[PDB]
């Protein structure tokens, strides 16, 4: 039974509005870019259609440009596990990849052959979070 | 230390408590077969007995107040007015 | 525009001034009190409109009736500062005005705010007394208001007189932060007692004290 | 109000409208940033007016806002207002042009006097929160309601003289009672604290047995003065506001067993 | 959390509400050292009415042929008329009973004049009224003397607190103060005989039956 958690930093009015998530037994937050690109999706605007899906939506990417300037660092799949094992030499990859098999979102499938499963309901996650946000 | 008989700035009537301590006492005194001041004429009950013995002010006992200082003015039984 | 605002401002916080000053028990004319807008701005204001901050500061004289009962209160100087952000350059040159004049009470009336580098030397020249007072804090006199009774403040030999009559002890009166605004308004010390007046609905009158810590 | 005009409810509102607060952001439709390069020359077809009668160095990044024409009416405010408002925050470094009232398009223009692109957003950031048209903070709301008030009449007798009030959704007490245009007497807070703070430790008493009986009485019901008073009292003799809890009188210097 | 707060509160013997500390938390209980029991509702009828029915219910003006007390309510109302020396004693009253009305509507600015205060006086004449069993229709026996020295002496012996002292003095003429504006408004010389048309025997029966109330409505030293 395990929790997953998608905060939206910085309320109305900030100007830091990023968006982190909290993962299992993990120190620190974690922005959801570098989520998705430990999932695969490594370069930017696929991981908006895995967020926002119509195009024509310009707010709702606006309001994903903060956490795109977030997760700019990681520009990777090997740096983003590398990122959440030094949260939590190469163990700690192996250990990040085992958190996003066994615990991150175990409901949908602890197994290994699965990764845009989770990738796309983290996106839908986000989608519902800012469609809130947005007062629609 | 005290405070003289005169010059004493508390109140000449009997308090409530005053009363009710005192009737109580002195019918505590009676129901332990304690001699009685006044004519029984009748009366039985020790309250009763001290009430009507209160009535006569004959009840020869003294009440201590207490100011919050720690001074105290004496004031007799027979000295202080019951209107209640 | 902002002139006419800060002249107005400046002028209601100089008269709350006069008549703070007058209730510590200094001679002040009820004439002088009532200051019009018309003569503040035709005595104080310049040709061209600026106001001039400095020509208002002025000293008050202690009335004998004041002498009869604090005998030891000298004259007080109030003094209206033109420098905005008040740091410890003007701060030296006022304490050591205080100083050379040889006043009890010194009221220093900024318009923004103080330092803490120079609120740091204001309690540090005895026996006199420097008091800081905001201009925004002074444009309207509190003791005016509804629910703000008199406040008397009494003398040491009065106070005494009081703790023997109750038979009481410092510590059993009620207190009165020295922080209060009524407090500052009259610039109470530590220790001393206030006669507060109030209106009652069960007696009328009601006379509770407060000492000052 | 001001003991002369009680009755004339025009200047109540123009008090409402001196106090009653109203941020850049609460009356502002949109905002943009254009990249407009000459400065007598804007891309934008809809502001050629305007920089045509603003004639009789700068940045190419424009800041443009958008008010909303109903909210301009409600707070009653210009476009001169709010321009010199912005004017008088930023001084200098930053070239400000509106519209006159009169258009049909309430529009605000701003340029800054490398990465400068991302530099002008917090900008504007502080154009929409940390700024203030008019009136006083916290003051979130202000209503006029006109209630009816006992005045001696000069004949004698009691009549109703009923006078403008401002009742208000929000506190704060230190500025609001310096205003030019009320009666700073009268002025009064539910929040006893700031009555404390503002009006001594008597008058924050007096604030605080009114809120309690005011408690008691809402209800229909009555208790007499000196129970209520003991308890304000009580609360009030320690010098400052002590709390009926394990926080105020229970770290009173009484017996310890108590 | 009230009781515990409140619970080591009384009132000590020289009725100062003080705690187990000793600390003053009224110097007089309640403000004016009665007991709650004994109060009830009364009207201020000073601090109400224009200053013409205050002027036509209270001003005796012996020196006024039309302003006086007619001789059917006064015994000695005919050799009263134009006597300074009683006008100077009513001019007096009249004066502390407009003190009264300036200090009420200065004290309850709305122009209450219901408050709860002890002894009821309305029932103590409406009950002289009916022990006596005076008629409306003779001269009353009281003197401007009587009536006005009578009530001015009456104030004397409403002791709340005991002291010789000044402090102490002064807290108890402050402590009475409103029920003596209520005292000097119901026992006005005009009032007392032309509306109460009482005696000499049934106005000091309602003096002492006063006094006795009031003393009575003290509260008790030693009440939690």
């Amino acid at each position: 039974i395990s929790t997953l958690q998608v905060k939206l930093y910085g309320r109305e009015g900030s100007s830091a509005r990023t968006i982190k998530a909290t993962l299992p037994y993990i120190k620190q937050d974690i922005p959801i870019v570098i989520i998705f690109r430990a999932l695969g999706i490594i370069p930017d605007g696929e991981i908006l259609e895995h967020i926002c899906y119509d195009v024509n939506d310009w707010q709702m990417l606006e309001m994903l440009k903060p956490c795109v300037e977030d997760g700019f660092v990681i520009q990777d799949r090997e740096t983003a596990l590398d990122f959440i094992g030094r949260r939590g030499k190469e163990k700690r990859i192996q250990y990040a990849k085992d958190i996003l098999q066994k615990e991150f979102l175990p409901h949908i499938t602890q197994l290994e052959g699965f990764e845009s499963r989770k990738a796309f309901f983290l996106g839908y996650m986000i989608n519902r979070l800012l469609l809130c946000a947005l007062d629609r | 230390k005290a405070i003289p008989k005169d010059q004493r700035a508390t109140t000449p009537y009997m308090t409530k408590y005053e009363r009710a301590r005192i009737l109580g006492t002195r019918a505590l005194q009676i129901s332990m077969n304690a001699p009685v001041f006044v004519d029984l004429e009748g009366e039985t009950d020790p309250l009763r007995i001290a009430m009507k013995e209160l009535a006569e002010k004959k009840i020869p006992l003294v009440i201590r107040r207490y100011l919050p200082d720690g001074s105290f003015e004496d004031w007799s039984v027979e000295e202080l007015i019951v209107d209640l | 525009q902002e002139n006419e605002r800060n002249i107005s401002r400046l002028w209601r916080a100089f008269r709350t001034v006069k008549e703070m000053v007058k209730d510590r028990g200094y001679f002040i004319t009820q004439e002088e009190v009532e200051l019009p807008l018309e003569d503040f701005k035709a005595k104080y204001c310049d040709s061209m409109g600026r106001p001039q901050r400095k020509m208002m500061s002025f000293q008050a004289n202690p009335t004998e009736e004041s002498i009869s009962k604090f005998p030891d209160m000298g004259s007080l100087w109030v003094e209206f500062c033109d420098e905005p952000s008040v740091g410890v350059k003007t701060m030296k040159t006022f304490v050591i005005h205080i100083q050379e004049k040889n006043f009890q009470t010194g009221i220093f009336v900024y318009q923004n705010n103080i330092t803490p580098s120079a609120m740091k030397l204001v309690p540090s020249i005895p026996p006199a007394t420097i008091e800081t007072f905001n201009e925004a804090a002074l444009v309207v006199n509190i003791t005016h208001h509804e629910l703000v009774p008199k406040h008397i403040r009494l003398s040491s030999d009065e106070k005494r007189e009081l703790l023997k009559r109750y038979r009481l002890k410092e510590s059993q009166l009620p207190r009165i932060q020295r922080a209060d605004p009524v407090a500052l308004y009259l610039g109470l010390k530590r220790g001393e007692v206030v006669k507060i007046i109030r209106k009652s609905e069960t007696s009328g009158r009601y006379a509770s004290y407060r000492i000052c810590m | 109000l001001e003991p002369g005009h009680a009755a004339d409810q025009e200047q109540a509102k123009l008090i409402r409208s001196a106090i009653e607060h109203t941020t850049l952001k609460s009356v502002t439709i949109a905002s943009e940033i254009y990249y407009d390069p000459d400065p007598r020359s804007t891309v934008i077809p809809e502001d050629e007016e305007i920089i045509q009668l603003h004639f009789s160095q700068q940045s190419p990044w424009l800041l443009r806002l958008e008010l909303d024409r109903a909210a301009m009416n409600d707070k009653d405010l210009t476009m001169g207002q709010v321009g010199e408002r912005i004017k008088q925050t930023f001084k200098n470094d930053l070239f400000v042009i509106w519209s006159e009232d009169n258009d049909e398009k309430l529009i605000i223009r701003c340029r800054v006097v490398a990465e400068e692109d991302h530099m002008l957003k917090k900008i504007e950031n502080t154009m929409l929160e940390n700024i203030t048209l008019r009136g006083v903070e916290n003051i979130e709301r202000v209503v006029m309601m006109k209630y009816d008030r006992k005045v001696p009449s000069p004949t004698g007798e009691y009549v109703k003289e009923p006078e403008w009030v401002l009742e208000t959704d929000g506190v704060n007490l230190s500025e609001v009672m310096t205003v030019p245009g009320i009666d700073p007497t009268r002025i009064y807070t539910n929040s006893f604290i700031d009555i404390m703070e503002v009006l001594g430790i008597e008058a924050g008493r007096a604030a605080l047995y009114k809120e309690v009986y005011n408690v008691i009485a809402s209800d229909g019901s009555y208790v007499n003065y000196r129970h209520m008073a003991l308890l304000v009292d009580v609360m009030t003799t320690q010098g400052g506001l002590t709390s009926v809890t394990r926080h105020g009188f229970n770290r009173s210097n009484t017996g310890a067993l108590m | 959390r009230l009781v515990k707060a409140l619970e080591d509160i009384m009132v000590h013997y020289d009725n100062t509400t003080r705690n187990s500390l000793g600390n003053v938390i009224q110097f007089i209980y309640g403000e004016d050292g009665m007991d709650a029991a004994h109060i009830e509702k009364q009207s201020l009828d000073t601090i109400g009415g224009s200053d013409a029915a205050f002027e036509k219910r209270y001003r005796v003006d012996l020196l006024n042929t039309d302003h006086t007390l007619d001789p059917s309510l006064l015994e000695s109302g005919s050799e009263i008329l134009g006597d300074l020396k009683l006008q100077v004693l009513l001019d007096e009253e009249y004066k502390q009973l407009v003190k009264d009305r300036k200090f009420l509507r200065e004290v309850f600015v709305d122009g209450e004049a219901n408050w709860p205060l002890p002894v009821n006086i309305r029932r103590i004449i409406q009950n002289a009224q009916q022990t006596f069993h005076i008629d409306h229709t003779k001269p009353s026996d009281l003197t401007i003397k009587d009536i006005v020295l009578g009530v001015k002496d009456l104030q004397e012996n409403l002791l709340v607190l005991r002291g010789k002292n000044e402090i102490i003095q002064n807290a108890q003429r402050d402590a009475v103060t409103l029920f003596c504006c209520l005292l000097r408004s119901r026992l006005a010389t005009r009032r007392v005989l032309q509306e109460y048309r009482l005696t000499k025997q049934a106005f000091d029966w309602v003096l002492s039956n006063i006094e006795a109330q009031f003393l009575r409505s003290v509260v008790h030293p030693g009440e939690m």
